[PDB]
């Protein structure tokens, strides 16, 4: 094996950008509940389309956090030895671009 | 808490900073989220008014109700030239109120209107609360900067803000004086000395000449660029970058907002390493329709990019000399303010337009008025 100590202090950054991609994640999660919520809730037809944009800012605020991210992971060089730094990199930035996919999805259905 | 020191405020047009002179030296005080400058930005919300770092990290979440560019309002009618030119690009509402410009926004569901002293007093607050929350002690008196060209209006508007802010102002003085300050210009020994103050950053560029004898200071003239300064170096290396990506995956990323947001960060930081590198490496995974984007750029493939630009930086070097009636074998010192003066092309094309004269660098650009300004305060206490 060739595995470095210099690359376990790049796979410790990786997971700490990994579990606040988590915490980023199951606040889309509580928008999607509340989003649904409101939706099939007690409110009337006229007083949801309100309740439901009241969501922006926080649908908005999560978008934010998802591109603050990839910044965040787009100031890490990597050489082409890391190939398990390279990897997990690969797959936080696609899964954070599924989550923002998902955040447009929950932007153009509210407002 | 116990009374404070006097304090040393750099108001700026993006950025603000503070220091405090205290056992022998200047201290630049960082703020809550340990920053050394706070950026001049106010946002209001449904719930808060948001100030500094806090107000800047929503402005892509609430762009309407977030000002900044205040410094650029401050003591101007509204019909000034000025004022009519930049709110075209300003995000947030600019009205006339009987005359004088105010900021409109939203704020906690409701029309709110503030004049921009208003929002410079809220600045002013902040700065005050930063030194207050090292120091451990109540801070009231402070020395606050503003550009030499400020009219009487002007300076008398930044008082104002200082004044609502809760804060005495010692003194009111020029940047470029409080920039001379730092260096101790005004202790050098000899006969009167011919000052050139370089300052590019937040922003403008200023090019300001003094001359300092027996500690006075006179302001001889001032030129510069009210809209010239970093980011236009950036936008050099998104647009090197876009068509790059062109040439290399026939794809254009410039109509995808995200895209050219990462780039840009990337860019910004890759131009902070040129000025200590000769070359920047950046690493964006899956830019634009699942490309990864690996590339480099030379500190020459950046200084070419933007050589208009920097060549351009000594027109009104050229032009405060000829309003000042003074060559330049004329002047005794050049000092550089504002982060862009870090760029080695710079410091290059104006060392070797003084004919390989030495520049006054060693103190952090983006600190120099402020570290000036608490010098002064400390000096009036
Ligand atoms: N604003 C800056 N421009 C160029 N180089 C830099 C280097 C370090 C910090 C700020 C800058």
């Amino acid at each position: 094996g060739s595995n470095s100590p210099q690359e376990e202090v790049e796979l410790k950054k990786l997971k700490h950008l990994e579990k606040s991609v988590e915490k980023i994640a199951d606040q889309l999660e509580e928008l999607n509940k509340e989003l649904t919520g409101i939706q099939q809730g007690f409110l009337p037809k006229d007083l949801q389309a309100e309740a439901l944009c009241k969501l922006d800012r926080r649908v908005k605020a999560t978008i934010e956090q998802f591109m603050k991210i990839l910044e965040e992971i787009d100031t890490l060089i990597l050489p082409e030895n890391f190939k398990d730094s390279r990897l997990k990199r690969k797959g936080l930035v696609k899964k954070v671009q599924a989550f923002l996919a998902e955040c447009d999805t929950v932007e153009q259905n509210i407002c | 808490m116990s009374k404070g020191p006097a304090v040393g405020i750099d108001l700026g047009t993006t950025y603000s900073c503070v220091g405090v002179f205290q056992h022998g030296k200047v201290e630049i005080i960082a703020n809550d989220q340990g920053n050394r400058t706070t950026p001049s930005y106010v946002a209001f919300t449904d719930t808060e008014r948001l100030i500094g770092d806090a107000a800047k990290n929503q402005v892509a979440m609430n762009p309407t109700n977030t000002v900044f560019d205040a410094k650029r309002l401050i003591g101007r009618r509204f019909d000034d030239a000025v004022v009519q030119s930049d709110m075209k690009h300003w995000p947030f509402m600019v009205v006339n109120d009987a005359g004088r410009p105010k900021v409109q926004v939203e704020y906690k569901g409701e029309t709110k209107s503030f004049y921009p002293e208003e929002v410079s007093s809220m600045v002013l607050t902040k700065m005050k609360e930063i030194a207050e929350a090292y120091l451990g002690k109540t801070v009231t008196n402070a020395v606050v900067t503003v550009p030499a060209y400020f009219n009487d209006s002007q300076r008398q508007a930044t008082k104002d803000a200082g004044t609502i802010a809760g804060l005495n102002v010692l003194r009111i003085i020029n940047e470029p004086t409080a920039a001379a300050i730092a260096y101790g210009l005004d202790k050098k020994v000899g006969a009167e000395r011919n000052v050139l103050i370089f300052d590019l950053g937040g922003g403008t560029f200023d090019v300001s000449i003094l001359t300092i004898e027996d500690g006075i200071f006179e302001v001889k003239s001032t030129a510069g660029d009210t809209h010239l300064g970093g980011e236009d170096f950036d936008n050099r290396m998104v647009n090197h970058f876009i068509a790059e990506f062109k040439r290399k995956h026939k794809k254009d990323i410039s109509e995808n907002k995200r895209a050219v947001r990462r780039l840009r960060t990337a860019c910004e930081r890759a131009k902070r390493t040129l000025s200590s590198s000769t070359q920047a490496s950046i690493e964006i995974d899956s830019l634009y329709e699942g490309i990864d984007f690996y590339t480099s750029i030379t500190r020459a493939r950046f200084e070419e990019l933007n050589a208009d630009l920097f060549r351009g930086t000594l027109d009104p070097v050229e032009k405060a000399l000829r309003d000042a009636k003074l060559d330049k074998s004329q002047i005794h010192d050049i000092v550089l303010v504002g982060g862009s003066t870090r760029i080695p092309k710079i410091q290059k094309l104006l060392q070797d337009f003084f004919n390989g004269k030495e520049l006054n660098k060693s103190i952090n650009p983006d600190e120099a008025v402020a570290y000036g300004a608490a010098v002064q305060a400390a000096i009036l206490s």
